[PDB]
RNA sequence: UAAUAGCGCCGCAAUUCAUGCUGCUUGCAGCCUCUGAAUUUUGUUAAAUGAGGGUUAGUUUGACUGUAUAAAUACAGUCUUGCUUUCUGACCCUGGUAGCUGCUCACCCUGAUGCUGCUGUCAAUAGACAGGAUAGGUGCGCUCCCAGCAAUAAGGGCGCGGAUG
């Protein structure tokens, strides 16, 4: 997995524009719009809202009717499909991160039970406190997911107060019977987390997009010309009052390659039509960057035509692409002034032959392990049939290779690992290492990497809190002039991931190591709220802006976004990514030698 | 505001000569102003610095007639069918 | 002996506020100090306003008894009951139940409440005459306008029948 | 006249180290010459930072083939398109005319993450004219400090009218 999106804008006539802006903002969104809502009050919601799994058909089911609809008809088959897929991939989501959270707060209030001081645990247990640590040591001697099941699974006191001990030092057997208010103060932490999990579970509906603002201008009648019985009515007019018009249609997945057909223009220039709109022909304007990308479009699909279908698409570079509108800035018909684009997804791994070859591979795998599970079924339904037809023929088809670039892969000194350790004030620092002889090959810093570009860093930071200010002598004047500096963030990030590959390569590394940093703006939220109500008592005011600063920079310290970049490197480049645990205490450069350490310990089994 | 026109909503909602802040006065100032800034909204629609405002004088005017309402609800009924809210 | 406080026993009827507040000034403490004392910050200093942001809980309110020796439940009896809404602003007074019994009554904050049930009185908003809006009823140390000084007792005949 | 003091950032030093340099003694010895790392430590006649608003389908970072090259990388050849961003420059400006509309002010006091702060000329009014990014303060900025204003933070005071459930 190492798709990445390429864009390009595309140009056509104005008429050729306004089909598609018709075509989308006036029947499409509102087709999407619907699709949620009837999503929302569908009986089984609260079924799935207990799964992360929303049912593989449903949203075609209540497509199906709406499509005959008199105000969602005159639309390409394979835009309904593309409305289908966008309401199922928002439903896929928001499905996904109501049911973690979910867990989240079943496990931390069975942590939050689990939780007792060494008092506590004494009167529970009714025994000394060292019985406790005795019997504790004991089941240690018989990780911590085997601890739960032994405590969820017995119903004695003293065992499960044994679990309790262990669990509070977290596996480990500290005699150091001090330290009670503390034990008070990871409490108030659990029970803070609880809450703010509680607070999270009660969420938003997928909103959907509003182009006409409908709502909005009935409102406003009815607010200026009538008068409201309550506050609670009041409340709800100011809040949608003071909604935002959101004004861009959705995208256009086509989750087909060959939605997308491909042409040459009489003058070179290359030229798109979709399927189901061939009329609209689009003139793909790029830059000399992504040429390559768009040129083996057009040649893969030349390529397939030229054996007559006896190529998979499937193989092709490219695997779907969205059809989206920018915006722009001034004024005119919507067709007019924003751009239409095109970002076009790309597995980078199929560029070169020897990559197509390990992608052929993948698919090859997957698609028979496909074939063998709907053979075990004896339903043998007609479309089902038809399915397995198209399984062996993509079998068939994928060994039918297109010429392409060749590059000997990458190969990967195993010992040799990189491990990165991110912080608040050092966003990254690397250590390569090897690791038969612990000797660490090379350090770097973030002034190493950023070589040349380390005055970023601190433009960065130095600006990021300009923006801060400005935006907030901006907001009580109400003009739009909100700028920040998350452009600048991002280009720092992908510098400091291509320096980190690059150092990779140099030393012929086999591996990255990042650290797992689990929910970290909210681990360090909590224990400041915890930290300000014993500091602060009983003001509320007070406990807020307590590390107020600590607590915004790590809103917006960026590891995932960093992660997530080196990923992307990694993945283009062929280094396997594993993942360790970042020390809590020591300096970077000790932190990220001791991650890959760890890192290659555990990848040994 | 026009001071012209506040001068006329007083005396077309007077109640004698000095009622300068009365109930129905003062929510006729306010119905005038909201009057004139829907359109305003109609067409401006990214103006929010008046966006604001108009949500204040809708909650003062929601404020008042309750108050009226509650005191004399003749007066409240009688005022509401002249602004016709 | 045993550890002791001057306590003082609550009205009938009487708000939080000022029943903490006659409790402070008998006692010459400080809302910061009887929060402190009390256990609970200066969640109290937010009561003698009436900011009920986050309604006084149980707990809140077993941490005062503990300190000024009334029972739970005779506290909540001044604090509105549930689902009963009250105004933290103005602080409202009828002159004829104070002259009656010198304190603020809790029932006079109801959003529901204009007139003395036992006086056919319009209670007032706001000194009778010079309109100076009342103090928190913590904050009368004794039964007068700031602005003008005159007592609570006397504005009886100038609030309307 | 004032910007004291604090905070952040740069540099300049000084020290100790190595991820450096040297040496083979190949993991040890020294050194701080470069490169860096960690402190503290000053703001030099200065080093480096530097935040008033804007303007290019701008340039460069590109693909394939072959060679040297293990590879990077270089060279040679063929192709080239304008997307979205980050800098560095250069240049322009310090806006006008119309409308529609929001807020804030009886009068005080304190004073906010409040506003203002450039050069010259004419005034020395409160404003024009020319210029202009060096633009109050410290090497550079701040919500910090100075100066003026402060109704448009918040709080308190407080006059007369109307309302006064
Ligand atoms: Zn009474
Ligand atoms: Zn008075």
């Amino acid at each position: 997995a190492s798709q990445i999106t390429i864009q390009a804008r595309l140009i056509s006539f104005e008429s050729n524009r306004q089909q598609l802006w018709k075509l989308m903002a006036d029947l499409n969104t509102p087709l999407i719009n619907e699709l949620l809502c009837q999503l929302g009050q569908h009986p089984d919601f609260e079924k799935w809202q207990q799964k992360g799994k929303l049912p593989s058909t449903v949203v075609s089911q209540l497509c199906q009717p709406l499509k005959t609809d008199p105000r969602f008809a005159g639309q390409p088959s394979r835009l309904y499909m593309s409305a289908i897929h966008i309401v199922d991939y928002i439903y896929k989501s928001w499905l996904a991160i109501q049911k973690r959270l979910q867990q989240q707060l079943d496990g931390k209030t069975r942590w939050l039970e689990m939780l007792n001081s060494d008092a506590e645990l004494v009167e529970l247990s009714g025994d000394t406190l060292e019985a406790i640590r005795v019997k504790a040591a004991e089941i240690l001697a018989i990780l911590s997911k085997t601890l739960f099941d032994a405590y969820q699974e017995t119903e004695d006191i003293k065992s499960r107060s044994a679990i309790s001990y262990l669990l509070k030092n977290g596996c480990k057997l500290t005699d150091k019977e001090e330290d009670s208010e503390k034990f008070a103060k990871r409490r108030r932490q659990v029970e803070i987390q609880i809450q703010r999990l509680t607070e999270k579970l009660i969420s938003r509906m997928p909103k959907g997009r509003d182009l006409t603002n409908a709502k909005w201008l009935e409102t406003l009648l009815t607010a200026t010309t009538t008068v409201a019985e309550d506050n609670a009515q009041a409340k709800r007019w100011q809040d949608i009052l003071l909604t935002r018009s959101s004004s861009l249609p959705f995208p256009l997945v086509f989750e087909t390659n060959e939605d997308m057909v491909w042409s040459k223009n009489q003058k070179g220039r290359l030229c798109v039509h979709f399927n189901g709109l061939s009329d609209l022909i689009f003139e793909v304007y790029c830059g000399n960057r992504q040429l390559h990308w768009f040129q083996r479009f057009l040649e893969d699909q030349q390529t397939k035509r030229k054996s007559k279908n006896q190529h998979s698409s499937g193989l092709f570079t490219l695997r779907n692409g969205h059809l989206v509108w920018l915006e722009g800035e001034g004024k005119g018909e919507p067709w007019n002034l924003h751009h239409l684009t095109l970002y076009c997804c790309v597995d980078n791994r199929l560029w070169t032959e020897e990559g197509t070859e390990i992608v052929r591979q993948e698919k090859a795998d997957e698609i028979t392990k496909f074939i063998t599970n709907m053979k075990k079924k004896s339903d043998l339904s007609d479309t089902q049939q038809a399915l397995i037809q198209r399984k062996q023929s993509t079998l068939t088809r994928i060994n039918n290779s297109f010429e392409r670039p060749s590059q000997p892969l990458y190969q990967g000194q195993s010992h040799i690992l990189v491990g990165v350790s991110l912080g608040l004030e050092k966003p990254a620092t690397v250590a390569v290492v090897d690791a038969i002889a612990n000797k660490v090959l090379a350090y770097r810093s973030i002034k190493q990497l950023l070589g040349d570009n380390y005055e970023l860093l601190n433009r960065q930071r130095r600006q990021q809190q300009y923006l801060s200010h400005e935006r907030h002598k901006a907001q009580k004047n109400f003009s739009p002039n909100q700028f920040g500096a998350s452009e600048l963030g991002q280009h720092i990030d992908r510098l400091l991931a291509k320096a980190i590959v690059a150092l990779a390569r140099t030393y012929k590394a086999g591996s990255i190591v990042l650290p797992k940093l689990g929910d970290m703006r909210e681990v360090v939220q909590s224990e400041i709220q915890a930290i300000a109500e014993q500091k602060f008592p009983g003001y509320i005011e007070g406990q807020q802006k307590y590390a107020k600063q600590y607590r915004v920079n790590v809103h917006r310290w960026s590891y995932g976004r960093l992660i997530q970049s080196i990923q992307s490197k990694a993945a283009q480049t062929g280094i396997v990514i594993e993942e360790g645990k970042q020390p809590i205490r020591g300096s970077p450069h000790d932190k990220a030698k001791e991650l890959a350490l760890s890192a290659y310990n555990l990848r040994l089994t | 505001l026009s001071t012209e026109a506040t001068a006329k909503i007083v005396s077309e909602f007077g109640r004698d000569a000095n009622d300068t802040g009365s109930t129905e006065v003062q929510v006729a100032l306010l119905t005038a102003q909201i009057n004139h800034l829907q359109g305003h909204f109609a067409e401006h629609k990214k103006d929010h610095h008046s966006r604001r405002g108009l949500l204040r004088m809708v909650s003062q005017r929601r404020k008042l007639l309750d108050y009226l309402k509650r005191k004399d609800v003749a007066r409240y009924t009688q005022l509401i069918e002249r602004l016709g809210l | 002996v045993k550890p002791w406080l001057f306590l003082i026993k609550p009205y009938e009827g009487e708000s939080l506020s000022h029943f903490l507040g006659r409790f402070r000034r008998a006692n010459h403490l400080s809302a910061s100090g009887l929060g402190t004392l009390a256990g609970i910050g200066a969640i109290v200093a937010r009561w003698e306003r009436f900011h009920f942001n986050p309604r006084p809980s149980q707990q809140e309110l077993e941490a005062i008894a503990s300190v000024v020796e009334v029972d739970a439940q005779r506290l909540a009896q001044m604090l509105p009951p549930a689902g009963v809404g009250m105004q933290h602003e103005p602080i409202r007074l009828c002159g004829a139940c104070y002259a009656e019994s010198p304190c603020h009554r809790i029932e006079w904050q109801y959003k529901s409440v204009w007139k003395c049930d036992r006086h056919q009185l319009k209670i007032l908003a706001k000194c009778p005459n010079c309109q100076a809006p009342f103090k928190m009823p913590a904050l009368w140390e004794d039964g007068c306008c700031h602005r003008c000084r005159m007592p609570f007792a006397e504005m009886a005949k100038l609030q309307k029948v």
